[PDB]
């Protein structure tokens, strides 16, 4: 398969991770 | 003392009088000197050859001997050395507390080994520093040897399959195909930790306490 | 109805216990072509007789291992028996006169399977049932 | 950054330390040097260097570049031990060439294995990094 | 052929000791019984069930008895802080006068033990004033255990026996015990911290005799069947309130005011009562899920089995095949046994992480010791429990798993690739160890080199963050309730943060154990923790995922759970059992928690003493520890009994030896192996058989060595109860000493 | 006593029998391996479980398997 | 009621484990 | 604390569950 559903759903907690980063780094407030 | 030399002399004598055969295995001389066992049949047969003797003897002669060097170390540091005053009279390193304190096991615990480690402990950033990382280093060696003696190569090959799988996985799987040690290597090595951490960390106690107190 | 000779030196504490006079016990025969020096099943060197020699033993084992000795002086002629406290002597090893490496016609395969190890059922198809997994 | 963390050189207590700094080498400086380099670090409340991790570029010097540093060491080792041992799988006596070393093979490898990111990465986009699950042995399920 | 055991043919048979020993071991193992039927085993497990609960509430009634009678709650209840708890009498023949008038302690006539297990803290916090009150408790969980001793016995016989069917009929069972045994029991306990327990707490004496009088609050009901809701969280409890009178009380019977109440240090009474009642609410919704005989509810077998999301086909639940899972789960009790094991393990640490950090308990967090036995005992279960979960996992692995069932399943996937996670475990493993003993051996080092400005101190930032995060501005961070710009700080549109204002108060004190300053000697054991936590799971789950066989043994399903080994063949096959997975994760287990209580005890301690400074220093190398924690804190408790006499310390200077007694007994078991004891044994029976006036009497069972499972077991429990007894000692009297 | 099985990928060396300390193994004719003989177990009682014979059996996997059942005084290797 | 104390301790401490082995020994020893 | 009187109830009471508990041990034992 192409892994659509998987990438998806990583890329998905891997942009709450980095949505938690810019909060720590003080990004967004 | 006499106790703890008639029980390794009952291990290894009985290791030498039992190495041929015994009532349990008959023709253990052709298994051998060093097998690890005759299987879990007869309800288990694990150590009983020779070398297994010789390897629960250790654990004893270690045993008996840290008695010995802690009976003496204690003794003449309670009863014979110390200071002698211009009149005559004998201060001893720990004011003879021997009498009293060496007749339970929390005297032992306390008065000598807790007491007396007290220099080994406190010699970071100082000359016997060294002493206090070997004491350490020493208790790690000995507690490394528990992974070996309490566990068995059955699990140690089962784990190493996996790990060799991820190996050929990235092609990179060794043409000496790796192996968990042998029974007796694994006991072996068990022993080897053992008295070597054991003992190491009693060298770095006596000598970290002796060359601030002797 | 065993007939042979006790070997000489026989004697030591890892004889027979009080199971050989309660349970059962073993003898060892074999007809040796010289006197000569064998460690015995628990120690001690015995002294076979030129002819027949008898050792009760306490274990079949013993017998095997004694057996295997006795091959290696050149003696393939040892019979094992089995003695219950009756006097009941059996005949047990070997047990139709030929020894159970060499093929002999007429014996039965026993606890075979016709499969692979591999194709064994698995524990939950046999649970709660009286067979096993390799039955 | 946070828990009572100041730069080393305003810390009293770091202050107090380098006054008494122990000489690492022979070099009798050595003591006084090392709390002039920590001086730019973030000290504690007892004036010891604590080290930030978070990928912040501006303590790059404490996590980040030693990590890149390891990696690409390691890395290079991993991919020389791996080059080998592919190397010697093609020979006849391939277990004798584990225990005994074929330098003849082995020091080229050793020698381009300061490429190995641009080989690792090939060898990924190649499917020639792994083998196949179907080809690689396995325990009974 | 002896009668016992009944339930083995195979032992019953046996003529020798081990008769007796895996009559022992295989009693409670129901399955492995003659001619067990599965509608046998379900009706005997239900009844065995009835059995233990009785056995909790006879336990929970010797509590309330041995306070009520021996104890000193009448008298601890006027002074919380100063007046130790008693557990119960000293009744010893082998006590010296010495000892008598050591353990003459608490204002009590006679010898006692002091009470460590925080029932004290807990019966006065929940509305109990008199010894009267305990002991109507007691005598009530006499009778409640005895209820459940009568429907044990009545559910075994003929008419009562439930049918096979009748226990497979999961979705009703999680209908009932979600709303009726979590949701009513939360409902009735919010009930009772209103009725009773707040009251008391205001100086309001509220009982079996007055309670249908006296109305929970004022306004009595009216404005709960109007709607106005509200009144029932005006005038709350002020920060005067001094616990158990009515100086500075409010009326407010569910509020919402975060933090802790200011004189006990202790979540407040009408916050417990509302989040009771909430979570009542929550939990009697959640029980009307599952279709049991109505036609409406979800079915879980069909939810498993589900292939279509909306028109859209899908391999099933999150398109993962979770087909044959329902079956797997409801037929399967090893996998019940194991996946309730791992819940209620993670649940006992959830526990007691929050009862330190957020305590329940008015005057609890000033109980030092308390709090200490608390943690550790709570932590250990979590250890076992999760250690059994993993245990009972290999063991439905083994007994119980359909390859055939579960064809194509997230199960059957798992095992697909269980060399890559068994890989990955190790890595993670290796990678925690190496690393983390690296930074410790490092630091220790460099500050035994007299130069600890060269130590590898990591800042837990990220950890540091989530304190931030949740409002503590000591970091100066100034992000989510650190910021009060921040959204989350005003709730931007509704501004009903009406808990942050008391949660502020109380993370933002430095007095109390919620979120404690962290720093890099917190960063180093956390990564031991995950250290520990990986290494055990990697023990266990290699133990589950090798269950049915490996590459060494690939016809291991057919030997079972527990077996010695595989004989010395294809190299030796020592431990290669799943049951000796979980022999060997044990090990790790009671290290793990060796390190997690060690970490909370010394943290605490320096806490305790107001001199965090001490564990801020020293426990980023190993020396720190091994002096600043294990040889400083041992001091007193090695003193309990000397040559100059007694104290109230001697129980515990005592056990503590007597732990490093037992554990030491331990590795005999574990070092040792069978053979050697065998050939040893069998010149016992020589002697006594040639022994001539001995001779006389004769065993009925032949002496044997023990088991090779056997004496993985033995010397497990030697080493397990010398490690636990030995903690126990240190933990209690190092806490004890000091306070 | 303990149970020994002999499984169809026996290829008739004999080594079982010939490691067996108790003579519970023995050759039987088979026309299933070249050898034309399969191993046999008729005396399992006198089995006492050391697995010799698996250590001696040269097939992947085994062909002959010992399974340990009910401990008695002849498997327990008892000689009291 | 403390009198109770020297009463039980002696019984839980002699007559039960007396009672319950010697007992569980004639049970372990039935045929 | 409690009177000698609500030490000899409770140890009364107390039977019940011993007799109770009796009753399912053997039951169990079926
Ligand atoms: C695969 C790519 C990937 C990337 C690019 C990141 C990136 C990041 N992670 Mg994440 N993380 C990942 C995979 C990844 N993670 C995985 C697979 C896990 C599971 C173990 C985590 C678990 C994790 C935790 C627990 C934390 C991070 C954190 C972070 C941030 C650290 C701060 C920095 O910028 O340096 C960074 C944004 C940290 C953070 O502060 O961001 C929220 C943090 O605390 N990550
Ligand atoms: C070329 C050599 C090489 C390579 C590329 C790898 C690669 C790997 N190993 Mg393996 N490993 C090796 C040698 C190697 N290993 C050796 C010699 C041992 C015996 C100690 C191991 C024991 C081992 C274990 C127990 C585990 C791994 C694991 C892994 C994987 C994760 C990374 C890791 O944990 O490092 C681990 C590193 C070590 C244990 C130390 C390595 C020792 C040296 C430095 C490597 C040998 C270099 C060699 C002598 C160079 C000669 C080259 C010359 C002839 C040109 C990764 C695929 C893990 C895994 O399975 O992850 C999924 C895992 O758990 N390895
Ligand atoms: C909460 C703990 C608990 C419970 C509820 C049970 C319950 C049971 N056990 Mg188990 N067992 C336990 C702990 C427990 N056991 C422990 C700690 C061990 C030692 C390892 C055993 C070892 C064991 C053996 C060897 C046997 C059982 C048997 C049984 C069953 C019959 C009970 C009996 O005859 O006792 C009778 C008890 C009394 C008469 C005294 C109780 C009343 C007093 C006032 C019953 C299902 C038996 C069985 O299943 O037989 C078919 C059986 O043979 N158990
Ligand atoms: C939560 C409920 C629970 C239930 C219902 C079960 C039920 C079962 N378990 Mg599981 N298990 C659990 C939790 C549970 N377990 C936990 C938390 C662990 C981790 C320790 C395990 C680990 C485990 C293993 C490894 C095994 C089982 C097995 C079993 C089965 C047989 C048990 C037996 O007969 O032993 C009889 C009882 C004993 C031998 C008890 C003696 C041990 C105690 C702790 C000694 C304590 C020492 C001493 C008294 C203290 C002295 C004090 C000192 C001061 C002197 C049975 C189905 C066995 C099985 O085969 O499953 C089918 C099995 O091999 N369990
Ligand atoms: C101090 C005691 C001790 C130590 C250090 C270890 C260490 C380890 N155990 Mg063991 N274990 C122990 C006691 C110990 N165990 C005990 C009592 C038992 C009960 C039998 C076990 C049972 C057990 C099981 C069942 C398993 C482990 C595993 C592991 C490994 C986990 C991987 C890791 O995280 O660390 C990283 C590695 C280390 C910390 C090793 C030490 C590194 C050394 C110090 C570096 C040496 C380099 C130096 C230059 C050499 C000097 C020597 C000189 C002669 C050349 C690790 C090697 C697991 C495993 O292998 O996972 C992969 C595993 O599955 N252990
Ligand atoms: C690999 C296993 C591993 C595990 C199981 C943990 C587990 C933990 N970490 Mg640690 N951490 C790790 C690696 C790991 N960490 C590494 C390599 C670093 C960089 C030094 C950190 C830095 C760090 C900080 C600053 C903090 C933690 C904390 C913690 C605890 C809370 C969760 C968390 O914040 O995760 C953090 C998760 C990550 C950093 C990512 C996960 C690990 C990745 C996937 C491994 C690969 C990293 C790679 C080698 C880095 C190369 C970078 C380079 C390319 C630039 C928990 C015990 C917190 C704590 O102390 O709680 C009280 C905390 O504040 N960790
Ligand atoms: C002479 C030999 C000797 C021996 C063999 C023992 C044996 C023991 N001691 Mg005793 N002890 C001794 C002398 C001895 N003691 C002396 C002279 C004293 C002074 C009176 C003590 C005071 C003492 C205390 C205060 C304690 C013990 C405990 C124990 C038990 C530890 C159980 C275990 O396996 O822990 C596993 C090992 C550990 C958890 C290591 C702890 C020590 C390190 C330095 C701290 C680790 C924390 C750190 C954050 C983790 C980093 C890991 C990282 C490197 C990966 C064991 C019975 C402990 C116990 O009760 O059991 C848990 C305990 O708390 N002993
Ligand atoms: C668990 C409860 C328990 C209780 C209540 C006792 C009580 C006693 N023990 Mg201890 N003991 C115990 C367990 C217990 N033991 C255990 C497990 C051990 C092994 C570790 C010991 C080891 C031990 C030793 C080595 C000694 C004691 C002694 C004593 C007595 C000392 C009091 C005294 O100085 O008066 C003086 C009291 C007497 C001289 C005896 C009074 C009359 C006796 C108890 C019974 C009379 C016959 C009786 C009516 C019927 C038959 C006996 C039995 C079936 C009830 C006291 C009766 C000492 C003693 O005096 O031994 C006799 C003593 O030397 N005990
Ligand atoms: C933080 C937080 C959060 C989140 C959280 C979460 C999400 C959690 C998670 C958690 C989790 C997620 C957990 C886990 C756990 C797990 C476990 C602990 C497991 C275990 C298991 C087992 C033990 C198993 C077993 C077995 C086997 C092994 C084999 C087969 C069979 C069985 C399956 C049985 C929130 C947002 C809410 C809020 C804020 C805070
Ligand atoms: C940024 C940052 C961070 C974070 C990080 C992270 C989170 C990461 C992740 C990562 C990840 C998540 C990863 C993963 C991966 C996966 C895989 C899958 C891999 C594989 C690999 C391989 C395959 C390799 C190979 C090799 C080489 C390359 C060389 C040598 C040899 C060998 C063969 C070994 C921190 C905070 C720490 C610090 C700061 C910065
Ligand atoms: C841990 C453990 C193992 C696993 C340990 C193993 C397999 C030892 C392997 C360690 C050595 C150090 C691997 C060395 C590999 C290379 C030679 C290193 C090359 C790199 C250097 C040149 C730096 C067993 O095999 C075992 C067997 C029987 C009883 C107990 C145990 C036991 O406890």
């Amino acid at each position: 398969p192409p892994y659509t559903f998987r990438t998806g759903w990583a890329l998905l907690l891997l942009a709450v991770n980095f949505l938690v980063a810019a909060y720590y780094f003080h990004i967004i407030q | 003392h006499a106790f703890t030399i008639h029980v390794t002399v009952l291990i290894l004598l009985k290791g030498v009088l039992f190495a041929r055969s015994s009532r349990l295995i008959p023709d253990k001389a052709n298994l051998g000197f060093r097998f690890p066992c005759d299987g879990p049949g007869r309800g288990g047969t694990c150590q009983v050859s020779g070398w297994d003797h010789v390897f629960l003897g250790l654990f004893w002669m270690y045993n008996s001997l840290s008695i010995v060097i802690f009976h003496f170390s204690w003794k003449m540091q309670s009863d014979v050395w110390g200071t002698v005053d211009a009149a005559g009279n004998v201060s001893h390193i720990t004011g003879g507390n021997f009498a009293q304190s060496a007749i339970t096991i929390n005297g032992w615990l306390r008065d000598f080994l807790w007491a007396q480690a007290s220099q080994v402990i406190n010699s970071y950033g100082s000359a016997l520093s060294a002493y206090g990382l070997m004491f350490l280093g020493a208790h790690f060696v000995w507690a490394f040897s528990l992974m070996f003696l309490f566990s068995g190569r059955g699990y140690w090959q089962e784990l190493i399959e996996s790990i060799v799988w991820a190996h050929n996985k990235l092609k990179v799987a060794p043409a000496i195909q790796p192996r968990a040690l042998s029974i007796t290597q694994g006991r072996a090595v068990g022993v080897a930790h053992y008295l070597l951490g054991g003992i190491a960390t009693t060298w770095a106690f006596f000598h970290a306490h002796i060359l601030s107190v002797g | 109805t065993l007939s042979g000779k006790t070997p000489l030196f026989a004697g030591s504490t890892g004889g027979l216990l009080t199971k050989a006079v309660e349970e059962e016990k073993y003898a060892i025969t074999w007809t040796s072509p010289k006197a000569q020096v064998f460690e015995l099943p628990t120690g001690g060197a015995a002294t076979m007789h030129e002819g027949e020699n008898l050792l009760y033993i306490a274990r079949k084992e013993y017998g095997i291992a004694l057996g295997g000795q006795l091959r290696k002086f050149k003696i393939t002629n040892y019979k094992i028996y089995r003695i219950l406290p009756s006097g009941e002597t059996t005949f047990i090893h070997p047990a139709d006169g030929v020894f159970p490496e060499k093929v002999n016609a007429g014996r039965e395969k026993v606890r075979f399977n016709a499969r692979s190890i591999g194709e064994n059922p698995n524990p939950s198809q046999v649970k709660f049932s009286g067979k096993a997994t390799y039955d | 950054l946070g828990a009572d963390l100041t730069p080393c050189a305003e810390n009293p207590a770091f202050q107090a330390l380098a006054k008494n700094a122990r000489n690492t080498t022979a070099d009798p400086q050595s003591g006084q040097k090392r709390f002039e380099r920590y001086s730019q670090a973030l000290c504690g409340p007892e004036g010891y260097p604590h080290l930030i991790v978070d990928g912040r570029l501006d303590r790059a010097g404490d996590f980040l570049i030693p990590s890149i540093l390891f990696l690409y060491i390691a890395g290079w080792i991993g991919w020389v031990g791996r080059a080998y041992l592919q190397a010697i799988k093609k020979d006849s006596d391939t277990e004798q060439k584990e225990i005994q070393l074929d330098l003849g093979i082995a020091l080229p490898i050793i020698a381009t294995g300061f490429a190995w990111p641009a080989a690792a990465v090939k060898e990924l986009l190649s499917g020639e990094l792994t083998a196949k699950d179907s080809e690689i042995t396995v325990s009974p399920r | 052929a002896t009668k016992f055991p009944k339930f083995s043919q195979d032992l019953a048979q046996d003529p020798t000791t081990r008769r007796i020993w895996y009559a022992m071991a295989m009693g409670n193992d129901f399955e492995s019984h003659d001619g067990m039927t599965e509608e046998n085993l379900y009706q005997k497990i239900f009844a065995t069930h009835f059995g233990h609960l009785a056995i909790i509430f006879l336990w929970a009634s010797s509590l309330l008895f041995h306070v009520a009678w021996q104890g000193n709650f009448e008298q601890w209840i006027k002074d919380p802080l100063h007046v130790r708890p008693i557990a119960h009498a000293i009744w010893d023949p082998h006590f010296g006068k010495p000892a008598i008038e050591a353990f003459t302690q608490a204002g009590a006539n006679g010898p006692v033990n002091i009470a460590y297990s925080g029932v004290y803290h807990w019966w006065y916090t929940i509305g109990m004033r008199t010894n009267t009150e305990l002991y109507t408790g007691s005598v009530f969980l006499l009778l409640f255990a005895s209820l459940f001793l009568f429907a044990g016995w009545l559910h075994l016989q003929p008419k009562f026996r439930p049918s096979l069917a009748w226990f497979k009929s999961a979705e009703s069972r999680l209908n009932h015990h979600l709303a009726g045994l979590f949701g009513v029991s939360s409902l009735a306990w919010a009930g009772h911290l209103i009725h009773v327990a707040i009251p008391e707490s205001r100086g309001q004496h509220v009982g079996w005799d007055n309670f249908l009088s006296t109305a929970p609050h004022p306004a009595g009901l009216q404005p709960f069947f109007t709607g106005n809701w509200g009144v029932y969280a005006q005038n709350p409890d002020t920060a005067g309130h001094i616990f158990s009178t009515s100086q500075g009380a409010g009326t407010a019977i569910l509020t919402f005011l975060g933090g802790f109440h200011p004189q006990t240090e202790s979540l407040w009474l009408t916050d417990m009562a509302h989040h009771h009642l909430a979570i009542a609410v929550l939990f009697i919704v959640a029980g009307h899920m599952y279709r049991t005989n109505f036609g409406i509810g979800h079915s879980i077998k069909e939810m498993m089995n589900a292939k279509t999301f909306f028109g859209k086909p899908v391999e099933g639940p999150f398109n993962m095949p979770h087909q044959g899972i329902y079956d797997t789960y409801n037929n399967s009790l090893h996998f019940q046994l194991g996946w309730h094991l791992a819940c209620l393990g993670v649940v006992t640490s959830w526990v007691a992480q929050h009862m330190y950090s957020l305590p329940s308990y008015a005057f609890i967090a000033k109980d030092y010791t308390t709090q200490a036995a608390l943690y550790t005992h709570h932590q250990y279960i979590a250890i076992f429990l999760m250690v059994g979960a993993f245990a009972h996992g290999a063991i439905f692995l083994v007994r119980d798993y359909d390859p055939e069932q579960n064809k194509g399943n997230v199960l059957e996937r798992v095992l697909q690739h269980k060399e890559a996670i068994i890989s990955h475990l190790s890595w993670v493993s290796l990678f925690l160890g190496f690393h983390t003993l690296g930074l410790y051996v490092h630091n220790d080092v460099v500050v035994a080199f007299g130069t600890p400005e060269k130590q590898i101190l990591i800042e837990p930032v990220f950890a540091q963050f989530i304190q931030a995060a949740h409002g503590k501005v000591l970091y100066g961070l100034d992000t989510l309730l650190s910021n009060p710009d921040s959204v989350a700080y005003t709730a931007y549109p509704n501004y009903a943060n009406v808990w942050l204002p008391g949660w502020l108060d109380a993370i933002n004190s430095g007095t109390n154990s919620l979120f404690l300053t962290i720093g890099p000697g917190d960063f180093l054991v956390h990564h031991a923790i995950a250290l520990g936590l990986h290494t055990t799971t990697l023990i266990l789950v290699k133990g589950a995922l090798d269950a049915r066989g490996s590459k060494l043994m690939p016809d291991k399903k057919d030997f079972g759970y527990a077996f010695p080994c595989d004989g010395p063949g294809r190299g030796g096959t020592c431990d290669i059992s799943a049951w000796d997975s979980f022999y060997l994760s044990l090990f790790w287990a009671l290290n793990t928690v060796g390190w997690v209580t060690f970490y909370w005890h010394w943290k605490h301690l320096g806490i305790w003493q107001g001199n965090v400074a001490q564990f801020n220093e020293n426990s980023t190398y190993l020396m720190g520890w091994f002096r600043d924690y294990l040889w400083a804190n041992s001091a007193q408790l090695i003193n309990g009994y000397n040559p100059y006499g007694v104290n109230n310390l001697s129980v515990w200077a005592w056990m503590f030896l007597f732990g490093h007694l037992v554990w030491a007994t331990g590795f005999m078991f574990l070092i040792s192996w069978r053979g050697y004891w065998q050939e040893l044994i069998e010149t016992l029976v020589w002697a006594h058989e040639r022994t001539p006036i001995a001779n006389l009497v004769r065993w009925k069972d032949k002496p044997v060595a023990l088991s090779i499972v056997q004496a993985r077991v033995v010397g497990l429990a030697h080493f397990t109860v010398g490690y636990v007894l030995t903690y126990a000692a240190f933990l209690i009297a190092s806490t004890a000493g000091k306070f | 006593s303990h149970t020994v099985k002999i499984y169809d990928t026996c290829i008739g060396c004999t080594q079982c029998v010939r490691a067996c300390p108790t003579d519970v193994l023995e050759m039987v004719p088979w026309d299933g391996c070249k050898a034309a003989q399969v191993a046999s177990s008729p005396r399992t009682e006198d089995c006492v479980g050391c697995k010799r014979c698996e250590t001696a059996c040269p097939t992947d996997f085994l062909s002959i398997r010992v399974y340990l059942g009910a401990e008695t005084t002849r498997s327990m290797g008892l000689a009291y | 009621a403390s009198f109770l104390s020297s009463i039980f301790v002696p019984v839980i401490g002699w007559v039960v484990p007396i009672a319950t082995f010697s007992f569980l020994f004639l049970y372990i020893e039935r045929e | 604390s409690i009177s000698d009187t609500q030490v000899y109830i409770a140890l009364v009471v107390a039977l019940i569950p011993g007799l109770l508990a009796w009753r399912l041990a053997t039951e169990l034992y079926k």
